[PDB]
């Protein structure tokens, strides 16, 4: 192993950490707490970002001086890949858009890039690569994001022998889009769904938890080439879930069920906007979709991590959308919510 | 390969010639993943399932003196006695004597400066020889 | 007279250049390493040998007061140039 | 009266802010600093000195500095007398070893020795 | 000497001297010792037993009349059992003069508090809790002043190191400002300057 | 072995004043979790209270029991008036540190630290 | 199993190592030549107190006293280390 790449120090901010890390969607939710949790070990990380710069300035206080490298890429160019990935020892995927747009559907956020990064990571001579598939992603699915993201996940197994693949089964966070999701309905009419959402059943799972089985993907040669499925500690259906949402927040609620034959128009209704959506028919069908249980793949318990439930950080998730009436309340005064 | 410490790099009780234990302190740590040679024999004790009674240096220095307690008291000669029965039990095994003549292999100013393996390493050693074979 | 590593990177001065599976040239991807290319040690080498008459020389780098401290050089050494300790110049006794 | 009785451990290990990493661990030298032979002054070898052992200095991979972990690393205290600074040791806690004062013998020189008839200590230049 | 060297005001010795000797046969319950610097301080070296009773004569008496604290200052001193080294200093506007009042504790001895004689001590000998964590018994707010607020530890200690132990950053995970064990991106160079030539013959400490 | 006392003459009024400010912190943390709108339970912070004070537990010194009763005092004043802000408080529960290697094997693999 | 090395610690100057130095002074040698492949490791000291450790196989290290003992009693004690094998 080469003496600049030696761990070094007690893991602090200024230590080495052994890890030369490129982390791309960097600039999203997800690359947002890993390069944080990257930035405290010493590692040096490649962020390679499209957008504009500005949008990027919060990544810089997450590490020391020239412990992160902010580089251009694009997508359909294997030029910037190569370029970016040359140097590093794990490569990190979490390019993904919840959203096709004009210029890219699914296939090309799901299919293309993952299989051209997976590609130029083997053939530049990389160790470790990472992969971030979702739980209900099948080939057979009613929506165009898991049947995308089933047939990337399929390509860069097949293309990199040796990827890490993990499944996280629904991440709840800050600047997510499943709680802020479910608590930005509120205004619009009274939470859709379909025969009341008594009919599907999730288990969402904590950013910090996902992030932390990252690193200890990262750290562990036992787990190369698995395909991991981090799940949350408790199961709920979707009804007492919105429950549990409309329930911190301390929201008045009455759910209506919006049937088949008009709840999939609302989206080119609610989308005659070129703008960043707020709803759409793939979150429709992903809302509306079960998460499947896959016992034989190793979870968050087969990487050293205690899976953090959902009760113990909504109210510091859902603290933002109380108006001001209940801004001096409690964790200790919302009963939790019944698990399947 | 297993690799070690140096001596400028560990806190490590020495013993001199005349039987006075002293210890060095650690100058600079050992280089790369190299770690302190006790560490390193008490890790291995610990994977083989048979894990040594001590943590710490202080409790290696306590089993030092559970072995032989003038290896914890630095900077002090202490005098052995009993010459006459050494003398006595040197009297059973009549070894005979070669004819070959002791002669020492150090015997020149060429034989000094690359004996152990830290001396054969170095450049400047290697420019003294070079220096007095010329 | 700066020469360039097989990596595809410029060599200092000092003799620095890093190695090709080396992480640390990701600060030079995008980006240029700012080496000098006025290397000191070739640039004496165009200075001639000053031809002086004495055994002993006097010298400060000139400018008086903005050159190094003056310092007094031997050239009864014949083989050997008499090397200026701060500035690099070196004198010559001619006989 | 306004005395108490006080024949415990004088120990202050919870009041000086210290975190427990940095005592348990960490040993204490006392010790004469010896004298630098490139010098004859003696001045240095007056007081006492208390320093600690050294943790790890590694490379910053930015610029090649010696970055360090240890707050205790550049800390070297001075004490006049020995069971000063034994009693400091043992007023924080810290696992101490201490040397010893080694003044030097007082030589016998003789300048005649140096002109002497039968003896080998003569010079056999000045 | 003409130049160079500072001019010795032998009048300010000989005045500050006589006073001394009368701060000295005026209370010999407190006062220690006596000691005129050479470049004409008076220094008053008392017990911690007579804070209150020797500077309510300071303030007060009508050759004495030092009505202002200028400065409170505490200096520790690791090699001595008593290792904080309280130091008052007075400013007598009608006698034109300054005077210093020396005392001293450890760590755990409590020395009373002087804000009944001078309230200007009501942050000072505050600060001393913060710097140096002598306490200062009947005290009306005595907390900590300088430190930040979770400071846990006294700076101005010389077994507290120069850098502390913990650093602050931001941390977007908890989006908050933490404090972690800190790791210095050069270590400070200590520098070993002493040089071992006895630069004053006068200050030479006679040997054991 | 006779110096000065601070507020204590022996060990049952010191624990009498470290039993009250236990009583104090006891009732200052639902006031605490509540004002400052922390993430933490009423259980979790009683329970860092308790190994807050449980950290000093060796201490048998009438005087820095004394010396840490005023100090936690000062914690406590620090804490009523809103003086502490959030980080404050939340630098007792270090959260955003790395778990910290604890047997012999794994200080031996990271480092060189006793 | 069975003894591998016997460590006999003394002092130079204390009248409590005095019997022990008597089991060195004149009962070592044909001890000595009565166990020949047995290290027997002698080890004097500053001011400790005399101590016998017995090492078995497997690491077995038994600890018996030998402060104020006679030259009979040491006798008696390396005996039964001998004999004990334990
Ligand atoms: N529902 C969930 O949250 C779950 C998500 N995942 C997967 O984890 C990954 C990370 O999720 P998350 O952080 O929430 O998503 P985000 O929307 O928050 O961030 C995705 C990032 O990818 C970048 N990106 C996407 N497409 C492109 C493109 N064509 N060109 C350049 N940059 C692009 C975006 O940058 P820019 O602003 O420049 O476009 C953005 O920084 C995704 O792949 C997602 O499918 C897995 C399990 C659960
Ligand atoms: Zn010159």
């Amino acid at each position: 192993l080469h003496h600049a790449v030696i761990p070094h120090g007690k893991g602090g901010r200024s230590s080495v950490s052994g890890i030369v890390a490129t982390v791309f969607g960097a600039t999203g939710f997800l690359g947002r707490y890993l390069v944080n949790h990257l930035g405290r070990m010493g590692s040096q990380v490649i962020v390679p970002y499209r957008c504009e710069p500005y949008d990027t300035m919060h990544l810089r206080p997450m590490g020391d001086l020239g412990q992160i490298i902010f580089m251009d890429w694009n997508g359909r160019d294997k030029d910037s890949i190569r370029r970016a990935v040359e140097h590093s020892n794990v490569v990190i995927n979490l390019v993904g858009r919840e959203w096709e747009t004009k210029n890219f559907d699914f296939e090309d956020v799901f299919v293309k890039i993952p299989q051209a990064i997976a590609q130029v990571s083997k053939e530049a001579g990389v160790e470790k690569f990472i992969h971030i598939s979702h739980l209900n992603a099948d080939i057979k699915s009613s929506s165009k994001y898991l049947r995308n993201k089933a047939v990337g996940e399929k390509e860069v197994r097949e293309t990199f022998p040796e990827a890490t693949i993990i499944k996280p089964a629904d991440i709840f966070g800050r600047e997510d889009r499943f709680l802020n999701y479910f608590a930005n309905i509120r205004w619009f009419g009274g939470v859709p769904l379909i025969s009341l959402g008594k009919k599907t059943v999730k288990q969402p799972v904590y950013i910090v938890d996902v992030t932390k089985g990252i690193i200890n993907a990262i750290k562990d040669p036992d787990a190369r080439g698995k395909t991991f499925a981090f799940v949350g500690p408790n199961r709920y259906l979707l009804f007492d879930l919105v429950q549990y949402v409309f329930a911190v927040a301390h929201r008045p609620f009455l759910p209506y069920p919006m049937p088949h034959f008009a709840y999939r128009w609302i989206g080119r209704l609610f989308e005659i906007s070129p703008f960043e959506p707020w709803t759409t028919r793939d979150k429709v069908e992903r809302i509306h979709t079960t998460d499947r249980t896959l016992p034989h793949l190793p979870g968050l318990e087969d990487l050293g991590v205690q899976a953090t439930p959902l009760e113990l950080k909504a109210i510091e998730v859902l603290r933002r959308h109380r108006t001001y009436r209940w801004l001096s309340s409690e964790i200790e005064d919302v009963q939790p919510a019944k698990t399947v | 390969i297993l690799p070690g410490a140096a001596y400028t790099e560990k806190s490590a009780t020495y013993v001199n010639t005349e039987g006075r234990a002293q210890q060095t302190k650690v100058a600079v740590m050992p280089p790369g993943l190299a770690r302190e040679d006790w560490k390193i024999i008490r890790a291995l004790s610990e994977i083989a399932g048979m894990t040594l009674p001590y943590d710490t240096l202080d409790q290696v220095r306590n089993r030092l003196e559970e072995v032989s307690p003038n290896l914890v008291r630095y900077d002090d000669v202490e005098g052995a006695n009993y010459f006459q029965q050494a003398s006595e039990l040197s009297k059973l095994v009549n070894q005979q004597l070669l004819a070959d003549p002791l002669v020492p292999p150090q015997l020149t100013i060429k034989d000094f400066y690359m004996t152990d393996s830290i001396s054969r390493a170095s450049q400047t050693m290697a420019k003294c020889v070079k220096a007095v074979t010329e | 007279g700066v020469r360039t590593s097989p990596t595809g990177e410029k060599v200092t001065h000092t003799g620095q250049v890093y190695d090709d599976e080396d992480y640390r040239r990701v600060r030079f991807v995008g980006r240029q390493k700012e080496v000098n290319e006025n290397f000191a040690i070739d640039l004496i080498a165009e200075q001639p040998v000053s031809q002086v008459g004495s055994r002993v020389i006097s010298c400060d780098g000139g400018g008086g007061a903005l050159g190094h401290p003056r310092v007094y050089i031997n050239l009864d050494k014949e083989t050997k140039t008499g090397t200026c300790g701060y500035c690099g110049l070196q004198f010559r006794q001619q006989h | 009266t306004q005395l108490i009785t006080v024949d415990e451990k004088l120990d202050i290990t919870t009041l000086t802010g210290v975190p427990e990493e940095h005592i348990k661990t960490r040993k204490a030298r006392i010790f004469v600093p010896a004298r630098n032979n490139m010098q004859s002054g003696v001045n240095n070898t007056k007081k006492w000195k208390m320093e600690f052992d050294t943790r790890e200095r590694w490379e910053n991979p930015l610029m090649g500095w010696a970055s360090t972990a240890d707050p205790l690393s550049n800390l070297v205290l001075t004490f006049s007398t020995k069971e000063d600074a034994i009693a400091f040791a043992e007023k924080n806690g810290w696992s101490y070893d201490v040397e010893e004062r080694k003044v030097p013998k007082p030589k016998s020189k003789s300048y005649g020795a140096n002109f002497s008839w039968n003896k080998r200590t003569r010079v056999s230049t000045k | 000497t003409r130049p160079t060297v500072r001019p010795r005001n032998d009048v300010a010795h000989k005045q500050l001297s006589a006073f001394g000797e009368y701060v000295a046969e005026i209370l010999p319950k407190y006062v220690q010792q006596v000691q005129v610097s050479c470049f004409s301080e008076l220094e008053i070296c008392i017990h911690p037993d007579g804070v209150i009773p020797v500077l309510t004569f300071l303030r007060d008496h009508s050759n004495a009349q030092f009505k202002s604290l200028a400065d409170l200052t505490a200096v520790d001193i690791p090699t001595r059992q008593n290792r904080f080294e309280i130091v008052y200093n007075l400013l007598s506007l009608r006698f034109n003069s300054r005077i210093r009042v020396k005392t001293y504790t450890d760590e755990l001895t409590p020395v009373e508090s002087s804000v009944s004689v001078y309230k200007a001590a009501n942050w000072y000998e505050r600060e001393i809790w913060d710097m140096f964590g002598v306490f200062f018994a009947n005290h009306p707010d005595l907390r900590r002043i300088l430190t930040d607020y979770g400071f846990e530890g006294h700076p101005f200690r010389k077994d507290f190191p120069l850098s502390g132990y913990v650093e602050l950053r931001y941390d977007d995970e908890v989006k908050r400002v933490v404090a972690e064990p800190v790791e210095l991106a050069q270590e400070f160079r200590k520098f070993d300057l002493n040089s071992p030539w006895e630069a004053f013959p006068a200050y030479r400490q006679p040997p054991e | 072995t006779s110096v000065k006392p601070i507020f204590s003459r022996d060990m049952n009024e010191a624990k009498r004043r470290v039993r009250e400010l236990y009583r104090a912190w006891y009732r200052e943390v639902p006031n605490t979790v509540h004002l400052f709108q922390l993430d933490i339970s009423v259980k979790q912070g009683r329970d860092k209270v308790r190994e807050m004070f449980k950290k000093n537990a060796h201490v048998t010194d009438p005087r820095v029991v004394d010396l840490l009763v005023i100090k936690g005092k000062m914690e406590l004043e620090e804490t009523i008036n809103v003086w502490k802000q959030r980080t404050h408080v939340m630098r007792f529960f270090h959260e955003t540190e790395a778990p910290r290697p604890k047997d012999f094997l794994s200080k031996f693999y990271v480092g060189h630290d006793p | 199993l069975g003894l591998r090395e016997i460590r006999i610690h003394l002092c130079q100057r204390s009248p409590g190592s005095q019997g022990v130095r008597d089991f060195i002074e004149k009962r070592y040698v044909e001890l000595k030549k009565a166990n020949p492949d047995l290290p027997i490791l002698i080890r004097e000291c500053s001011d400790v107190q005399p101590k016998l450790w017995a090492r078995y196989a497997f690491g077995q290290e038994k600890n018996v006293s030998l402060n104020n003992f006679s030259a009979d009693q040491v006798t008696r004690a390396l005996e039964n280390v001998l004999s004990s094998k334990a």
